[PDB]
RNA sequence: CCGGGCACUCUAACGGGACUGCCCGCGAAAGCGGGAGGAAGGAGGGGACGACGUCUGGUCAGCAUGGCCCUUACGGCCUGGGCGACACACGUGCUACAAUGCCCACUACAAAGCGAUGCCACCCGGCAACGGGGAGCUAAUCGCAAAAAGGUGGGCCCAGUUCGGAUUGGGGUCUGCAACCCGACCCCAUGAAGCCGGAAUCGCUAGUAAUCGCGGAUCAGCCAUGCCGCGGUGAAUACG
């Protein structure tokens, strides 16, 4: 019963937050509940799309939310279709006139969510778990990224028992908080039960 | 103290004599944390012990301590089934920090209603050889050459 | 919790006393936060997510 | 050292049906889940069954006892 | 003409000006011994003067604020020895190895939780 | 001692007001 | 000093000897130095006679005291005893009533321990 | 009198937001007072750890509301030129009270 | 308070500063003892941070979840009642048993927070809780606000008391639809045990223990003496 979240360490340094705006007393609640929404829906529909972080601004009643794709293709669809449905049903909810913005991430294998999301595929599909690690830690390895963590939970290959699973490489310190270590987590449910997936990602020094 | 010598607390010089016993003295009346109050039971303490005999409260102070301060006190040692009380000397420290302790023990014992009036009575009997706090410690010196002959396990 | 125990969304309590703050996320039924409308399990998870602004590690 | 400070609390429930009930001469049992309210002067003479939560328990409501509520007669508690 | 020092102990600022004159000090508008009137340690303010022969030599005014009064009293030690090293350097001779120069860092400490008041833990009786 | 809501000491330890400690 | 119905203190202030009176505390025996026109401070010994009997005026008839006080508070506890009250029943059974819990520390009330095995 | 309260959940968004608006309005305007800092509304969070006891785990977090304020003594119009819309910082919030 | 000014304390953003660098000593080295300089040193003080794993530790009663049972029914609404029961037993605490004390006037010095019907200066009424009126503060400007121990003055005189406030009778305010079960608070009266605690056992090595008040979250109200922070004064001792 140990080792907090990482992210929530990092956000003071070498870390920023996926909503980056200013309220007060009567105004902080349901703004961050809008927040919720957005984030909520773009899991609802973007999953597979490869998305990764949501960014959310506001200056003034105006929204800039952000999302960065390792598959843009899918958010804009073709010739722009798929930013005008739920981009009209991201305003049939909030009545705040907001607009959408796209961004590409490199390299959905260097972007520890996104790791996350991939072994948690492989494993609801019923891979060997260990080679799955592996292949993302080398996956990560192979481009920059001094460091690469991969955490299974238990019942593995829909074993009865539960168990713990392994296999970082390089160097991913957790402990101090110098170097942009990334974090990603993914749910796996499956008919034996429920896999947590935890996908640390070092890269960077300061 | 398993590492270090767990080295000694260097108390600030006095106000009015510029010794330091005097403040050691102070922060022994002390309690719950007025050494405002514990100065003023002590000064006004020694302006009664100065007054009621025609003396100098420095060196009544620093003969009643002497009087006080033991050679000799008891310690427990394990061995072979229960323990046993085996005699030794004493630290010039300790001695002061009993001495001291036996004095604030003595004088919130005795009758007297005030507080500085206790300190100035003890005080005063303690520099003459009597009272109960030299009884408490000729009581630990009793102690001594009475179990002497466990002098052989010294330790 | 509950969904229908959260029924003071609608509030019409018939009586003023009866509004409890019932954390938003995790519909909690005991300790709920009234600045954010969450609960400690609830406010200890979006911090660590990083979407509170402003919100950091308290260390003095 | 109990205290009501202005219009001392009597709920409608048995309110009215009492000052309805006195018009037409004393009446027999009454069904009371209204602990709640105060006891006032006209109610002296009646029989009133209060709800234990699970019991209903008849009371005699006399001269004596009127400033005080109805469920002080009515124990919640069972022992020995 | 005029010398300054400011000194701090204990949450307590004691803005120290020191002139000469005959030896009264104010403080706030108070004499400096109405203001701490009846205190056994007020005499250790004005100590530090006693390395350099001041009180009669000199003349001070004092503006003092913040935390406790033996905080006060302490901070207004060290201002009255910047005060003294600004006016004369060499005095710092005298005032080190007395050790009036130093800044008391000892501070409340903070409260820490699963304890009543910082370090004292809540007893527990049959383990 | 504070235990004492008539009296001065009891009245700031429990932060109430009153004919023992008025307000001012 | 006679003021009430048998009371006899002496020796001390009047203002605090006045307490040992059933139905007089400090804010009564305030009052009554303040309405009397008395030193509060002065002792016992010292009080004139006509201090007294003033004192005797006020205190003997303005607040009802010793006997009839202790006869109105018992009777008020058979008063509510008489009738059904929960209130009457916990002064029946030897129990708090202010509302307190009685699991534990009911000592007051309830009189020394009785322990009972377990 | 033109007051410009500055507030934010950022220190370094707060600086950077005062300090373009005060080098804009300074090719303008007179010997401006500038960015004067006000304390920080500091807002303390504590929070058992654990769900479902282990009381004495609890970590706290603590927000911080930021302030600072400008006043700029007698612009007229190139101050308000370079004003109107032209800054960068989201996070950060100003309003002008006169 | 004004004119005015930033030097000062301050508020808050970036920096400087400590590195065994200098010297003596010892040593093969790290390093150790001592000294100067310095605000500060040998990790300057305090946090945040808790390794591979352990105890089949803890909660599916936060959440999410794999299986097994429920369906005019465990689901669902509402009223009343309950979680507050008492012949007992332990845990954690609060207040105390007093004269280094209690009470009464008078007066001085904190930091950290909180407040748009929310905090509520001020006038009036009331012994009071509180009520009426009403100013200001979108709060380094207003308000909570008085800090408390302390200082001087006074009374108490070793006594179950001017210690201690439990219990109980009566009167009364307030939040609230509503205080019988079962709230806090004010006033009058009642004024219990307790005069430093058996075996045993607990916390703390420096601003620490001890003591003193203040604030906060949750909350209409509050059974908070809890919890989480803040500063005031300020020890004893460590042979080993
Ligand atoms: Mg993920
Ligand atoms: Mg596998
Ligand atoms: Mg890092
Ligand atoms: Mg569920
Ligand atoms: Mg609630
Ligand atoms: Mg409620
Ligand atoms: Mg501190
Ligand atoms: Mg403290
Ligand atoms: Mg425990
Ligand atoms: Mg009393
Ligand atoms: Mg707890
Ligand atoms: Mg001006
Ligand atoms: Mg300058
Ligand atoms: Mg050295
Ligand atoms: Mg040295
Ligand atoms: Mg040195
Ligand atoms: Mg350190
Ligand atoms: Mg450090
Ligand atoms: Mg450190
Ligand atoms: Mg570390
Ligand atoms: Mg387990
Ligand atoms: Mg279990
Ligand atoms: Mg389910
Ligand atoms: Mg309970
Ligand atoms: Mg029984
Ligand atoms: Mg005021
Ligand atoms: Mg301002
Ligand atoms: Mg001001
Ligand atoms: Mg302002
Ligand atoms: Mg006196
Ligand atoms: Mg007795
Ligand atoms: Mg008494
Ligand atoms: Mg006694
Ligand atoms: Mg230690
Ligand atoms: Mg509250
Ligand atoms: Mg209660
Ligand atoms: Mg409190
Ligand atoms: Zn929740």
């Amino acid at each position: 019963g140990n080792k907090i979240h990482p992210i929530g360490f990092r956000l003071g340094i070498t870390r920023d937050w996926e909503s980056r705006w200013y309220a007060g007393k009567k105004q902080y609640r349901h703004l961050l509940l809008e927040d919720q929404r957005i984030r909520g829906l773009l899991e609802k529909e973007l999953y597979s799309a490869g998305l990764a972080r949501v960014d959310i601004e506001r200056a003034a009643d105006n929204v800039a939310v952000t999302v960065h794709v390792a598959k843009p293709g899918v958010v804009i669809g073709r010739g722009g279709e798929r930013i005008r449905v739920l981009r009209e049903e991201l305003a049939k909810l909030t009545g705040k006139n907001v607009a959408l913005n796209v961004q590409e991430v490199q390299n959905p294998n260097l972007s520890a969510p996104l790791v996350a999301q991939r072994v948690a595929e492989q494993i609801e599909r019923r891979f060997a778990v260990r080679r799955a690690i592996k292949q993302a830690v080398q996956r990560v390895m192979e481009s920059g990224a001094k460091g690469a963590k991969v955490i299974v939970s238990g019942r593995i290959g829909g074993a009865e028992q539960a168990r713990t699973e392994w296999a970082a490489q390089g160097r991913v310190p957790l402990h101090t908080l110098r170097a942009n270590i990334d974090y990603g987590f993914a749910l796996a449910r499956t008919t034996y039960g429920v896999l947590g997936v935890k996908a640390y990602i070092f890269l960077g020094e300061v | 103290a398993r590492r270090r010598r767990a080295e000694v607390r260097q108390l600030q010089p006095d106000l009015v004599y510029g010794d330091v016993l005097v403040t050691a003295f102070i922060n022994k009346i002390m309690r719950d944390g007025k050494k405002n109050l514990a100065a003023r039971i002590f000064y006004d303490a020694c302006k009664i012990i100065q007054e009621k005999t025609g003396q100098e409260p420095l060196k009544v102070f620093k003969q009643a301590v002497e009087n006080v301060k033991p050679r000799m006190e008891v310690r427990s040692r394990r061995v072979g089934g229960a323990n046993y009380q085996v005699p030794m000397e004493v630290s010039p420290r300790r001695q002061q920090s009993l001495a001291l302790r036996w004095l604030v023990q003595a004088a919130n014992q005795r009758p007297e209603r005030r507080a500085a009036v206790r300190i100035a009575h003890e005080l005063m009997d303690a520099a003459e050889g009597k009272g109960g706090a030299v009884k408490k410690k000729e009581d630990v010196e009793r102690m001594a050459e009475a179990n002497r002959a466990y002098a052989h396990y010294r330790w | 919790a509950r969904k229908a125990l959260i029924e003071k969304a609608k509030r019409t309590p018939k009586f003023k006393v009866r509004a409890y703050t019932r954390c938003v996320r995790c519909g909690r039924a005991r300790s709920v936060y009234r600045f954010f409308g969450l609960c400690r399990i609830c406010l200890r998870e979006l911090a660590h997510k990083g979407q509170l602004p402003g919100v950091r590690k308290a260390s003095w | 050292p109990r205290s009501l400070k202005k219009g001392v609390f009597v709920d409608d429930h048995l309110l009215e049906k009492v000052l309805e009930l006195n018009a037409k001469g004393e009446k027999r049992l009454i069904k009371t889940w209204s602990r709640r309210s105060t006891i006032v002067p006209e109610m002296v003479g009646h029989t009133i069954a209060v709800y234990n939560g699970k019991q209903h328990v008849p009371v005699y409501i006399t001269e004596n006892m009127v400033g005080h509520k109805l469920g002080e007669f009515a124990p919640t508690r069972t022992y020995r | 003409e005029q010398y300054y020092g400011t000194g701090r102990r204990k949450e307590a600022v004691a803005r120290v000006f020191l002139r000469p004159g005959n030896g009264k000090v104010t403080v706030n508008g108070q004499d400096f011994n109405e203001y701490f009137q009846g205190l056994v340690r007020a005499v250790a303010a004005l100590e530090p003067l006693r390395a350099v022969d001041a009180l009669g030599h000199f003349d001070a005014y004092i503006t003092v604020r913040g935390g406790g009064k033996s905080g006060q009293i302490d901070a207004i030690k060290l201002g009255i020895a910047r005060a003294l090293v600004q006016y004369n350097p060499d005095y710092r001779a005298k005032l080190k190895p007395l050790g009036f120069l130093t800044r008391d860092a000892r501070v409340v400490e903070r409260k820490k939780y699963g304890k009543h008041k910082a370090r004292r833990a809540p007893q527990y009786s049959k383990r | 001692g504070k235990g004492d809501r008539r009296t001065r000491r009891g009245k700031i330890w429990r932060g109430t007001y009153g004919k023992y400690r008025p307000r001012k | 000093a006679r003021i009430a119905g048998v009371e006899i203190p002496r020796n001390k202030r009047v203002d605090v000897a006045l307490t040992y009176i059933y139905g007089i505390g400090k804010a009564r025996a305030k009052e009554a130095l303040e309405k009397t026109g008395i030193n509060p401070a002065t002792r016992v010994k010292d009080l004139t006679e006509a201090e007294v009997v003033r004192l005797r005026e006020y205190v003997e008839n303005t607040w009802k005291l010793e006997g009839e006080l202790r006869a109105e508070v018992a009777a008020n506890i058979k008063r509510l005893m008489d009738i059904g009250c929960y209130r009457g029943l916990r002064h029946r059974r030897g129990l708090p009533v202010r509302g307190q819990r009685t699991r534990t520390n009911a000592r007051t009330r309830k009189g020394p321990r009785k322990t009972v095995a377990g | 009198k033109i007051r410009i309260k500055l507030r934010g959940f950022d220190h370094k968004t707060l600086d950077a937001s005062a300090q373009k608006i005060v080098e804009a309005a300074r090719r303008s305007g007179a010997q401006v007072s500038g960015p004067i800092p006000l304390p920080t509304r500091v807002r303390r969070f504590t929070v058992i750890r654990g769900p479902f006891k282990h009381k004495d785990s609890r970590e706290h977090f603590e927000l911080r509301t930021h302030n600072r304020l400008v006043d700029i003594i007698n612009p007229n119009r190139k101050t308000i030129e370079q004003l109107m819309t032209l800054d960068l910082p989201t996070g950060v919030e100003i309003e002008i009270k006169t």
